[PDB]
C-alpha cells in the first residue's frame, strides 16, 4: 500500500528526497526510519514533520497529502543507508511499510585495491583438493576485474568470484577463488592473481612448496 | 530508558516452530504501548508480524494469523513469540518492538537489537583450513570452505585480536555452496612469538573450530 523508490544517490554536501506514497498518509500519517548494516531501524522523522531530539537538524519531513517526504540537507557519508516510510491500513488494523529506500552517497576519491594471494594449504592437499585465494580491498569504485595465470597461461575454468561489496569503511572488497586438482598445482611452476582496476593491474604470484 | 532484548533458538527445522522471547528492562509491561514483532529476511524489508497488549489482547498480520502466537508474562516482564510450520520463507532476523499507538495512528518508538532464526533443511559442515602467513606486515587468515546454509561467524583468539581483521564477504559458487576468508594483517615481528587462532562456527551444521595458523 505503501510506494517508495528502490534507490536514491546524491552527491557529498547535496540535499536527497525519498518520497513515500501512499492513500493513508492524510489519516494515519508517515513515519520515517533509518536503518544501517546490522543493526535495528531507528526512527528520524516522526508523524510527517516532526523531527526527535537527538536526530541531527539535517534532517526533515513535509507532508503533500497522498504523498510525504524525508529530506537530509548536506548529505554525508554516514547518511548512506536504508530508509523506511511507515504508516497504518484504511482500517487503522495494521502497520504498512514502504519498500524502503536505499541511499548511496556517491563522490568517494578513488582507490587502488590492495591484493593477497594464497596458495592451497597443506590441509587442503592431504584432502585431494586445492584452492587458490585471491583477496582484494580498499579499492573504489566498486568494479575490478580478476584474471588468473598457471604459469603464464590463461585459466577461466574452476573461477569463482564475488561481486564486490562495501567494507565498514565505505570501500570496496571481493575475492576470487581458483579450484585446482593437487596435480595441476604441483604441475607448474606459479600461479597469479591479476587484478585491474580503472585500467590499472596488481599482480599476486604464489607457487608450490 | 526501556530496553528490548530478543533471545530463543537461532535454528528451526523445517515445519517446527519458532520461538522468541523479548525481556523487557527498565520499565514495565503494563504500560500505554503495544508490544510487536517485525521480521526482516537478509536483504528484504521490514514485515509485521503481530502486537500485544499488556491485558493479553492480540493482532496479527493476516498473511501470517493462523501460524502465530504472541504472548505476555507480566511476572518475568517479557513478551514472546511463537512461529508454527516454518518453512524457508520464514528465514530472517526477528525484532521485538514497542509500538506507540493512539486514537488513530501508530509507529515503532524502541527495538531490540534483531536476532537471526534459521530454517535449517539441507546443511553442509565447511571444511576449515589455515591460511598461513620479512619486515613490514604479514597476512594471514583461514578459508572456511564449501557450507550451506548461511551464516558463519569468524573470530580470532576468541575475540580478543579484532585490529587489522577483515572476514570477507561469502561467494556463493556454482556449486550452490558458500565459501568465505577471514583475513588478519599482523606485524611481521610477532609471527614466531604470537599465536593465531581463528574461531570458525557454522552452527547450522554444528561445526564449531577454532583452527591454529602457524608459518
Ligand atoms: C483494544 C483493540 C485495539 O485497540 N486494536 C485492535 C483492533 C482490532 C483487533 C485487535 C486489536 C488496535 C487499535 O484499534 O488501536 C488502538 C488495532 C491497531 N493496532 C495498531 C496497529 C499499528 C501498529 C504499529 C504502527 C501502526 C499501526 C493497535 C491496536
Amino acid at each position: 500500500e505503501l510506494t517508495q523508490p528502490p534507490s536514491v544517490s546524491v552527491s557529498p554536501g547535496q540535499t536527497a528526497r525519498i518520497t513515500c506514497s501512499g492513500d493513508t498518509l492524510p489519516k494515519r500519517s508517515g513515519y520515517w526510519y533509518q536503518q544501517k548494516p546490522d543493526q535495528a531501524p531507528l526512527l528520524v522523522i516522526n508523524k510527517d514533520t516532526e523531527r526527535p531530539s537527538g536526530i541531527p537538524e539535517r534532517f526533515s519531513g513535509s507532508k503533500s497529502g497522498t504523498t510525504v517526504t524525508l529530506t537530509i540537507s548536506g548529505v554525508q557519508a554516514e547518511d548512506e543507508a536504508d530508509y523506511y516510510c511507515q504508516s497504518a491500513d484504511s482500517s487503522f488494523t495494521y502497520p504498512s511499510f514502504g519498500g524502503g529506500t536505499k541511499l548511496t552517497v556517491l563522490g568517494q576519491p578513488k582507490a587502488a585495491p590492495s591484493v593477497t594471494l594464497f596458495p592451497p594449504s597443506s590441509e587442503e592437499l592431504q584432502a585431494n583438493k586445492a584452492t587458490l585465494v585471491c583477496l582484494i580491498s580498499d579499492f573504489y569504485p566498486g568494479a575490478v576485474t580478476v584474471a588468473w595465470k598457471a604459469d603464464s597461461s590463461p585459466v577461466k575454468a574452476g573461477v569463482e568470484t564475488t561481486t564486490p561489496s562495501k567494507q565498514s569503511n565505505n570501500k570496496y572488497a571481493a575475492s576470487s577463488y581458483l579450484s585446482l586438482t593437487p596435480e595441476q598445482w604441483k604441475s607448474h611452476r606459479s600461479y597469479s592473481c591479476q587484478v585491474t582496476h580503472e585500467g590499472s593491474t596488481v599482480e599476486k604470484t604464489v607457487a608450490p612448496t | 530508558q526501556v530496553q528490548l532484548q530478543e533471545s530463543g533458538p537461532g535454528l528451526v527445522k523445517p515445519s517446527g516452530t519458532l520461538s522468541l522471547t523479548c525481556t523487557v528492562s527498565g520499565g514495565f509491561i503494563s504500560s500505554r504501548n503495544w508490544w510487536s514483532w517485525v521480521r526482516q529476511p537478509p536483504g528484504k524489508g521490514l514485515e509485521w508480524i503481530g502486537e500485544v497488549y499488556h491485558t493479553g489482547i492480540t493482532n496479527y498480520n493476516p498473511s501470517l494469523k493462523s501460524r502465530v502466537t504472541i504472548s505476555v508474562d507480566k511476572s518475568k516482564n517479557q513478551f514472546s513469540l511463537k512461529l508454527s510450520s516454518v518453512t524457508a520463507a520464514d528465514t530472517a532476523v526477528y525484532y521485538c518492538a514497542r509500538e506507540v499507538v493512539g486514537p488513530t495512528t501508530g509507529y515503532f518508538d524502541l527495538w531490540g537489537r534483531g536476532t537471526l532464526v534459521t530454517i535449517v533443511s539441507r546443511r553442509l559442515p565447511p571444511s576449515v583450513f589455515p591460511l598461513a602467513p620479512s619486515g613490514g606486515t604479514a597476512a594471514l587468515g583461514c578459508l572456511v570452505k564449501d557450507y550451506f546454509p548461511e551464516p558463519v561467524t569468524v573470530s580470532w583468539n576468541s575475540g580478543a585480536l579484532t585490529s587489522g581483521v577483515h572476514t570477507f564477504p561469502a561467494v556463493l559458487q556454482s556449486s550452490g555452496l558458500y565459501s568465505l576468508s577471514s583475513v588478519v594483517t599482523v606485524p611481521s615481528s610477532s609471527l614466531g612469538t604470537q599465536t593465531y587462532i581463528c574461531n570458525v562456527n557454522h552452527k547450522p551444521s554444528n561445526t564449531k573450530v577454532d583452527k591454529k595458523v602457524e608459518p
